[PDB]
RNA sequence: GCUUGAGUCUCGUAGAGGGGGGUAGAAUUCCAGGUGUAGCGGUGAAAUGCGUAGAGAUCUGGAGGAAUACCGGUGGCGAAGGCGGCCCCCUGGACGAAGACUGACGCUCAGGUGCGAAAGCGUGGGGAGCAAACAGGAUUAGAUACCCUGGUAGUCCACGCC
RNA sequence: AGGACCGAACCGACUAAUGUCGAAAAAUUAGCGGAUGACUUGUGGCUGGGGGUGAAAGGCCAAUCAAACCGGGAGAUAGCU
RNA sequence: GCUCGCCGGAAGACCAAGGGUUCCUGUCCAACGUUAAUCGGGGCAGGGUGAGUCGACCCCUAAGGCGAGGCCGAAAGGCGUAGUCGAUGGGAAACAGGUUAAUAUUCCUGUACUUGGUGUUACUGCGAAGGGGGGACGGAGAAGGCUAUGUUGGCCGGGCGACGGUUGUCCCGGUUUAAGCGUGUAGGCUGGUUUUCCAGGCAAAUCCGGAAAAUCAAGGCUGAGGCGUGAUGACGAGGCACUACGGUGCUGAAGCAACAAAUGCCCUGCUUCCAGGAAAAGCCUCUAAGCAUCAGGUAACAUCAAAUCGUACCCCAAACCGACACAGGUGGUCAGGUAGAGAAUACCAAGGCGCUUGAGAGAACUCGGGUGAAGGAACUAGGCAAAAUGGUGCCGUAACUUCGGGAGAAGGCACGCUGAUAUGUAGGUGAGGUCCCUCGCGGAUGGAGCUGAAAUCAGUCGAAGAUACCAGCUGGCUGCAACUGUUUAUUAAAAACACAGCACUGUGCAAACACGAAAGUGGACGUAUACGGUGUGACGCCUGCCCGGUGCCGGAAGGUUAAU
RNA sequence: AAUUCCUUGUCGGGUAAGUUCCGACCUGCACGAAUGGCGUAAUGAUGGCCAGGCUGUCUCCACCCGAGACUCAGUGAAAU
RNA sequence: CUUUAAUGUUUGAUGUUCUAACGUUGACCCGUAAUCCGGGUUGCGGACAGUGUCUGGUGGGUAGUUUGACUGGGGCGGUC
RNA sequence: CGCGGGGUGGAGCAGCCUGGUAGCUCGUCGGGCUCAUAACCCGAAGGUCGUCGGUUCAAAUCCGGCCCCCGCAACCA
């Protein structure tokens, strides 16, 4: 749920949290764990390709079943963990045989929820299974993109894609941003909508909150000097140039659409 | 203040080394450089 | 104490009363393709606009949001505002029937509390149609009006406020 | 609980005096700012010259930066002194 | 040597780093020391660094590096898999005392511990580059139990004291003791045990995990400190004995209690919140291919081995970094008494020092400072500099506001000492006695001793009771910026930048973008509630009109249109 | 006005006296709605102004305490 | 010569389908305990994609340079 | 000081460029429509083209002096 603070510190005054009572309060499962030592918006050249990157507080990477090879045996979600690397909150399940994983959990799951995956389950939210049995109208998430590849698609927090026509071979996803997608039937899908979807309430109030998470200060082109970007210069505020990105690549509208493989499959873009 | 050079022999070895010198071609060129202007200190030892 | 005030219980009645979760058909707009061809839309008249890059007309399919034709009536319900396609679940009020029971438990009611169309406001979605503001075209002495083509907010949904 | 308050170590460097061939190739003294945070610091690695890095001053890259140092073109050229 | 003065959370005592004999002794004084110098971190000669338990080497990983093949690239070379390196991290084991001119947890005395080889005896199935457990982990906050340590008292020894008093509530010094072993507490964690079964753990598995039951209620893991023991031992103040007169030899009483109490230990705890907090090995355990009169493993005992390297000295500085014996800079640990909230500060203990030019003079003037009649910013670019306010408890506290603040607003009152309430209260700790017991480090009860605020009343001293150091100037109006923060290292700290928020826009993942001739990586082991770029910069009320120029997006019928 | 050249613009307050400051008038040389506009509690080693307090800043400097300066002995530079 | 119908023939421009080039940063197995990579199965795309050569376009992202003289100092104006 | 543009019936603006011919709207006058005004309909008049001079077949126009107005510039220490 969301809540506000109260205005007692100058920064504490505008700190929205995304309290959620149902997440376990201890260390997870060791045997899912593995480190995750940041890059820090770095190559195997050592320069920085990214900015913006580097800092934040060090996380530990847990390992997630997206592929969901594990058909006909049943599941108890035992706890609604959290994870440090999403923004969706992930559910540690135990299977029927007694082997336990990590999965993406959907809105409605609460606490020892029988689910099960495999090509003949129930329509029930957190079963995954094919595209070409799910019901037309349904909206499902963790879309496999490639079969077996694992997950591609709506894997964020309140992420869902809309199933709209099947066909034949090819069944017609309606994407999350509004457009048209064309997957094979034979790729799984989980059924129902990712949960904690209260992240979009979540405001991080002051400064030094978007420093812990990894984000480091973004400084414009404007105040820079232009021997440093392409903008910049001049006695006091002069922008008068065409915005582009550090690299000269007019930004603001100019389209980057270049695959050309996978025009056959948009079937309509995002307008 | 703090005049620029704070000594760590361990650093030294590791950029001024024989070894660090001898795994690159460009360094064995130095060396090949200092053997025939013989200079008798050729790196950084003890 | 009593009972003709009031209230409660037993059996039923009619209903857009309210809240939550689903579904259906018509139409409009847009998209896709085919058929096919020079005008379509609009008005008192005309024009801006759309159209030979192939519209409109027409057939099939699909995506969508919103309102519920006929039934429908100075008909019905609720205290009022107000509320109607249908289905399920929860739930309120009023009235009739033949009796019993408690025995004036009552009527109103400043301050106070709650509910309270539309519009408007904050956060997050949605956005067909309609449509503030706005622009253009006319009418006009002038038209920042009435008329016409588009058209943002809003109108729709959830949680609060006024 | 707090980029919370007062205030040492620690870090920083606003005012003034002294210093300016200094004790010191930016320090001292008397007062200052932060001090549970975007904090500070040790050890060890990574990113390099039209490149690196930059909470962006054209600042920093070994007392040198609108383009470092060393060596080679090279006794560059100089209508100038 | 006797006084004086200074630091004393350092100017003290120890390490890492870094230097490299600067350490110690004798001797010498030209050169070095900003002066002299029989002195010295200077010259010469000699001496000194002793380890199974400290650290490195070694076993095992992180960042990251090198990299068989391999991919890729004119060549050089780049990246990277198996591996192998790489600590600042994890992993076995020692403490007290004595001794030297200089070294000692290393040598000696005493008492212990750990990892393995070999062999003997008694038993038993062992065995992986494979699995599981463990190792194994965040910030902050408060509490409880202790110790280091300190004070007092008792006791022991010495003194009874060069100007008045001091056999007494007097003075001074001492009152030290570990590792290990046993006991296994305060406290913390967790329901044990047995039988059956199973698509789980790349194969297997008796181990881990899961799913059904039975029986009983505890068992177990972990754990500072305390008490014994170590220890009729060492040490120990002061005497007794010889002086090369530096010190050595010998001897040696008391050696307990109470209270106060850490940031140290239990705690690599518990609670809470979020930004959700290494890896692998040693160790334990289960088995595979196999090997089974074996080999190995467990326990006990005997014996042997524990190698190589550093170890001196300096280490907040005359030895490191600054050309210097340079007012600068340098990470970690221990850190006492009184006052005090405190590691601030003042004066001292331990210990270490007076800074390597001095002696007179007491002019101008310069710097570091004190005081200053009357006035009180008239100075001046300007209250810059100085001055001044300054602590604690309580009283009292505005405009405005995002209802948190503003605020410690402003402005006031009492502050010493003595006695009394009380031969030191409330409170804290807490022995002896009494009782019980699932008998130990126990619980109730009990209250001496120890210890000690603060409030009030009364009396008294000075001009002044926060008397020193230490320790806010306050308020009104208003511009800019929200706020903390960052920046021109060495003239600019700000109104500049950053900032959470908001918007636009690009990107459907072999994603955009970016480094890169390429491969490959980052983005992200994330995926539209995400990521990149641009702009503005909390919040509140809002954010108007224009598509001519330019850029950008969409659609292509026509004209023009390169190569071929 | 961080913007107004002209200009010390005009009026009012503040002062004995106000080219700066505060609140208005609009004659906006040449403000303006994300190169964002107008306000805004809190904060600021920030800009300007005012009052109180307190003082050697000053009216106008006087005395005194120390380190140099001066003299003697030893060592012994520098820019030019 | 023009309008033109059928056949043969010649190539160009599109549409659809297929699998063998090729891609495969999809799944599985082996080399091999190895998420690089190679080979082999199978699925998905598909003569596209991508690369090379020639070529039109955009192009201060990047590089090498130009940016006159006279002038009662230069600039501006004017002139040559 | 200099450079560019402009001065057209009563007013605001075309036409000049590349010379012979002056147009648009409002306003004005007269009439009509209405009871009267406006608006509206019909008809018509009105321009030394700032001033002077030169050149030309011919000057609103080309060139030059002057007056007025508008804009820029009036800078570097």
């Amino acid at each position: 749920a969301v809540v506000k603070c109260k205005p007692t510190s100058p920064g504490r005054r505008h700190v929205v949290k995304v309290v959620n009572p149902e997440l376990h309060k201890g260390k997870p499962f060791a045997p899912l764990l593995e480190k995750n030592s940041k890059s820090g918006g770095r190559n195997n050249n050592g320069r920085i390709t990214t900015r913006h990157i580097g800092g934040g507080h060090k996380q530990a990477y847990r390992i997630v079943d997206f592929k969901r090879n594990k058909d006909g045996i049943p599941a108890v979600v035992e706890r609604l963990e959290y994870d440090p690397n999403r923004s969706a909150n992930i559910a540690l399940v135990l299977y029927k045989d007694g082997e336990r994983r990590y999965i993406l959990a959907p809105k409605g799951l609460k606490a020892g929820d029988q689910i099960q995956s495999g090509v003949d389950a129930a329509i029930k939210p957190g079963n995954t299974l094919p595209m070409r049995n799910i019901p037309v109208g349904s909206t499902v998430h963790n879309v496999e993109m490639k079969p077996g590849k694992g997950g591609q698609l709506a894997r964020s927090a309140g992420t869902y894609v809309q199933i709209v026509a099947r066909d034949g071979a090819y069944v017609t996803l309606r994407l999350r941003s509004g457009e048209m997608r064309k997957v094979e039937a034979d790729c799984r899908a989980t059924l129902g909508e990712v949960g904690n979807a209260e992240h979009m309430l979540r405001v991080l109030g002051k400064a030094g909150a978007a420093r812990w998470r990894g984000v480091r200060p973004t400084v414009r082109g404007t105040a820079m000097n232009p021997v440093d970007h392409p903008h910049g210069g001049g006695e006091g505020r002069n922008f008068g140039k065409h915005p582009v990105t550090p690299w000269g690549v007019q930004t603001k509208g100019k389209k980057t659409r270049s695959n050309k493989r996978t025009d056959k499959f948009i079937v309509r873009r995002r307008s | 203040m703090k005049r620029t050079f704070q000594p760590s022999v361990l650093k030294r070895n590791r950029s001024h080394g024989f070894r660090a010198r001898m795994a690159t071609k460009n360094g064995r060129q130095v060396l090949a450089r200092r053997r025939a202007k013989g200079r008798a200190r050729l790196t950084v030892s003890k």
